């Protein structure tokens, strides 16, 4: 049956929206806007009262003081939008090449596993939104190659910091040490830790 | 859209290389004649060039466009103290370099992403071999790669004051040379020698083949001694000017041996260590090219 | 308490 | 004396400019000349305006704005100096700006 | 003790809002080894030139720098529906984008039209020279500034898969002129 | 005039800069792929649609 | 054909090209950029480094 309105087009709204995304620079806000409402909707998560983190309880221990304060300097309070927010920009289109809120910790003790076992656990409930990140995370991630254990990092460093994909497959590893800072993101640039090649 | 009928853009009235000097506009031909030197006896012999490393460096994504031409210029005559420049978009040439590319080099000296209305530019098929060659100059300050700031200097002094009685050989002694001036001088020549068009040079070199080489290199070894005695003062290690009765003269210390820091802090132009990887990174990629 | 803000952060400042 | 060349009773010497100044040697001109664009944020920063002073102190202008764009230094590389007045392993974040 | 309830409640969440109305263009991560964005530019052949994804700081908006703490809170401090179960109704989501898709499409609108109409487009201004005989203020040749040929003509002729336009000759082609103008 | 606002367009804002505004004088932007360079790819189609 | 430097002439010219500055370049100001204390003094290092 008829309904009848004007057909709802494919086209003219992919590049309408398209050119707005060259133009309108609050696009990518209006798009979280509508779908993390969604999450919030469902009723799918929700911060609860108290804490409970590191325990086990028993804790506040003198030997446990060290590792205590490691964990509670790394603790983010259940605030129920940042929590929502997490969960929709796992599906929401980007504009602007995020990174992220770097940190300087020399890996001096064995409670400073505290900080990659981060970066594991942020690289399975969100793959995605991990890849455009994944070069300034690697940056922050051969420190723990380094100063923890080298050797390894003396003969991975020895290939080089940084490949590019391309002669129609293979790998093309530059035999030199360079930084990330993400400004190269969008370029031939794959970061040389991801590789899997042994 | 210009063309080169093989005589290339530098048998062109277009751009052309003229110092002023004299009251008047004269030719570089006209000028070094007033060049006059001896001979300090400490021998400059003339050492062999390394080949460069054919790794060209990635032109970075990059939006807008940057003036190419500006910075080779900037860097080896520029004359207002340039700040370290081994960091800079200096690496967007090699976007030429490969075959297809709509990536257009324009006369004046830009690199446009897309040709675009009213801008002449030179031809998209004989740029390239220039890229080829030039963008090879984006890592001139990557460790492992830099050129080295000494040798390179023998071979300089050995173009602009070796009579040929001496290059046949390949040695000769070190001179000191001292023409006669007006008042700014060494400076004037600097502010004189930039806007020069360098591109409608380079272009020419990796291009023109040995019927219009031999005959190129034959009328353009001036345009070339004259971009290579400023390129020389901002190395020698004194510039003071003897004085005879109403007349002066510039006593140039030791041209064509390298020191670190320039004679002229205020008299004439001066480098900086950023600048000192960059010379001999020039230096050397130009010379395999014209000798 | 440790919470959780998204842009950079503003401490000393610096001078010409 | 050039941007009267028809505005001024004076008949003798109207005809004058607008025959030296109509030369095809010389040339006068007034206002915004030509502009230079900017590398990765895209805007127009350095303008080049044809003013209306003199050689003498228009030279001396020119003196200046020239060593402020030929320093190549962002006012990032402060914060390498900043950091040589405290504890040996600090360090900063910059908010990047170029 | 959250697996359970973390890949089947919040599974079933992503699942569905992967195919939206606003939500389109491809952010997958399962090979690490090899992907990139495939970015697209809007270009005109008059000097213009704008991306869609590009270099910048952080913006006066809660997109850019992610934070990486927001792991911690969503282990420990969120109670789950442990698994009574809402399911929210499909109206409330496709009215909400149909109408941002309304506001987008009539906010650009404006420049998309004086910005149009500068542009002149379907034209030429060409002049013909009378080769003798009778004249007419016609025949004779058709002469067009390069420009111009390249901003109407050349994208346009593009599209299609015809060899581009061969050169006039130095020597003289009265045979083949229309038989590579015929491509 | 025809009421929907443009509270900002084609200006970006970054937080440690202020307001920066381009201009919005295309002509016939054609939305082209682009090569990791910088440049302007062609229609070479099975890829982009 | 080039161009004689004004510079260096008698005759006084009375207007002129002037490289200005925008809106958008600033000089001379502040960058709220932070500091992260090395946290603990005792294993510090000025040894060698």
């Amino acid at each position: 049956a008829l309904r009848p309105e004007l057909a709802f087009d494919h086209d003219h709204i992919i590049r309408c929206l398209m050119l707005a995304a060259a133009n309108y620079p609050r696009l990518e806000g209006i798009i979280v806007q509508i779908n993390t409402g969604y999450v919030a909707s469902a009723n799918v998560i929700r911060p609860v009262s108290e804490k409970r983190y590191f325990p086990e309880n028993l804790e506040q221990n003198q030997s446990a003081a060290r590792l205590v304060s490691a964990v509670k300097a790394r603790a983010s309070e259940a605030d129920i939008s940042s929590i929502h927010l997490a969960i929709a920009r796992e599906v929401s289109p980007m504009f602007n090449v995020h990174e992220l809120k770097k940190i300087a910790e020399s890996f001096e003790d064995p409670s400073s596993i505290v900080v990659v076992l981060e970066f594991i656990l942020f690289a399975l409930f969100f793959p995605t939104e991990f890849n455009r990140i994944k070069g300034d995370i690697q940056n922050v991630l051969l420190l723990f190659f380094s100063r923890w254990y080298p050797v390894e990092y003396g003969i991975f460093i020895q290939r080089g910091a940084t490949y590019t994909i391309n002669a129609a497959g293979e790998f093309e590893f530059s035999g030199r040490n360079e930084k990330w800072d993400q400004s190269l993101y969008l370029s031939e640039h794959f970061p040389a830790l991801f590789s899997d090649v042994p | 859209m210009l063309q080169q009928p093989t005589g290339g853009y530098t048998t062109l009235e277009q751009f052309a290389f003229t110092i002023r000097n004299d009251g008047t506009n004269a030719t570089p031909t006209q000028f070094l004649q007033l060049l006059s030197y001896e001979a300090t006896e400490n021998e400059l012999v003339k050492k062999t060039i390394p080949t460069p490393e054919t790794h060209l460096p990635s032109a970075r994504n990059v939006p807008g466009n940057v003036y190419i031409e500006d910075a080779i210029t900037q860097a080896l005559f520029g004359i207002s103290a340039q700040n370290v420049n081994a960091h800079g978009y200096f690496s967007r040439l090699s976007a030429l370099a490969l075959p297809n590319t709509s990536a257009r080099l324009g006369l004046d000296g830009v690199i446009y992403n897309s040709e675009t209305i009213n801008i002449p530019f030179y031809d998209p098929a004989a740029v390239a071999n220039f890229a080829a060659t030039y963008a090879k100059l984006g890592n001139a300050s990557t460790p492992r790669y830099r050129a080295d700031m000494i040798d390179i200097y023998a071979h300089v002094g050995l173009e602009l004051a070796g009579t040929d009685a001496e290059r046949a050989a390949g040695v000769m002694p070190v001179k000191r040379a001292k023409f006669d001036s007006w008042e700014g001088s060494l400076i004037s020549l600097s502010r004189d020698v930039v806007n020069w068009k360098i591109l409608a040079f380079l272009i020419d070199l990796c291009s023109l083949e040995g019927e219009a080489l031999r005959a190129f290199k034959t009328r353009n070894r001036d345009v070339f001694r004259m971009m290579l005695f400023i390129m020389s003062t901002a190395v020698a290690a004194n510039v003071v000017n003897r004085k005879v009765t109403k007349r002066v003269d510039r006593v140039l210390e030791y041209i064509g041996v390298n020191s670190m820091r320039t004679a002229g802090r205020t008299a004439t132009i001066t480098y900086d260590l950023s600048r000192h990887e960059f010379a001999a990174k020039f230096l050397q990629l130009t010379f395999t090219r014209w000798n | 308490t440790k919470v959780i803000f998204n842009g950079l952060d503003v401490n000393t400042e610096v001078q010409p | 004396p050039a941007l009267l060349r028809d505005f001024t009773q004076v008949n003798w010497l109207n005809r004058d400019i607008t025959n030296m100044l109509q030369q095809a040697g010389t040339k006068y001109g007034l206002g915004l000349t030509e502009t230079r664009l900017d590398y990765v944020r895209l805007v127009k920063t350095i303008v080049g305006h044809a003013l209306n002073i003199d050689h003498f102190a228009a030279s001396v202008l020119n003196i200046n704005l020239r060593a402020l764009m030929e320093a190549n230094v962002t006012a990032d590389d402060r914060i390498k100096a900043l950091q040589a007045h405290s504890m040996i392993s600090t360090q900063f974040h910059g908010p990047n700006q170029g | 003790n959250i697996a359970v309830a973390h890949t089947d409640h919040l599974s079933v969440v992503y699942a569905t809002m992967s195919n939206f109305m606003l939500n389109f263009t491809n952010n997958f991560s399962g090979n690490h080894a090899t992907f990139k964005p495939d970015q697209y530019v809007i270009t005109s052949p008059e000097g213009s030139y704008k991306p869609i994804i590009e270099r910048q700081g952080e913006t006066v908006d809660g997109l850019t720098i992610i934070d990486t703490s927001i792991v911690w809170p969503i282990l420990c401090q969120c109670t789950y529906p442990l698994v009574e179960i809402v399911y929210p109704d499909p109206s409330t989501t496709l009215s909400q984008s149909l109408s941002v898709a309304q506001v987008l499409s009539k906010l650009t609108l404006p420049d998309a039209f004086i910005n149009m109409i500068l542009s002149g487009g379907d034209s030429v201004v060409m002049r013909t020279y009378q080769t003798e005989a009778d004249d007419d203020l016609d025949e004779g040749i058709r002469m067009t500034t390069y420009d111009q040929y390249l901003s109407h003509i050349r994208e346009r002729l593009h599209i299609t898969n015809v060899p581009d336009p061969i050169y006039i000759t130095g020597a003289s082609t009265p045979d083949q002129i229309a038989a590579s103008v015929q491509a | 005039i025809t009421d929907v606002d443009s509270t900002d367009y084609g200006k970006l804002t970054l937080r440690f800069l202020g307001t920066l505004t381009r201009s919005l004088k295309m002509q016939n932007a054609q939305i082209r792929r682009i090569r990791p360079d910088g440049t302007v790819l062609r229609y070479d189609d099975q890829i982009d649609i | 054909q080039v161009g004689i430097p004004k510079l260096e002439v008698d005759h006084i010219s009375f207007s002129n090209v002037v490289s200005m500055m925008t809106a958008n370049i600033r000089t001379g100001d502040d960058m709220a950029v932070e500091r992260v204390n090395p946290d603990d003094v005792r294993a510090i290092n000025i040894r060698n480094a």
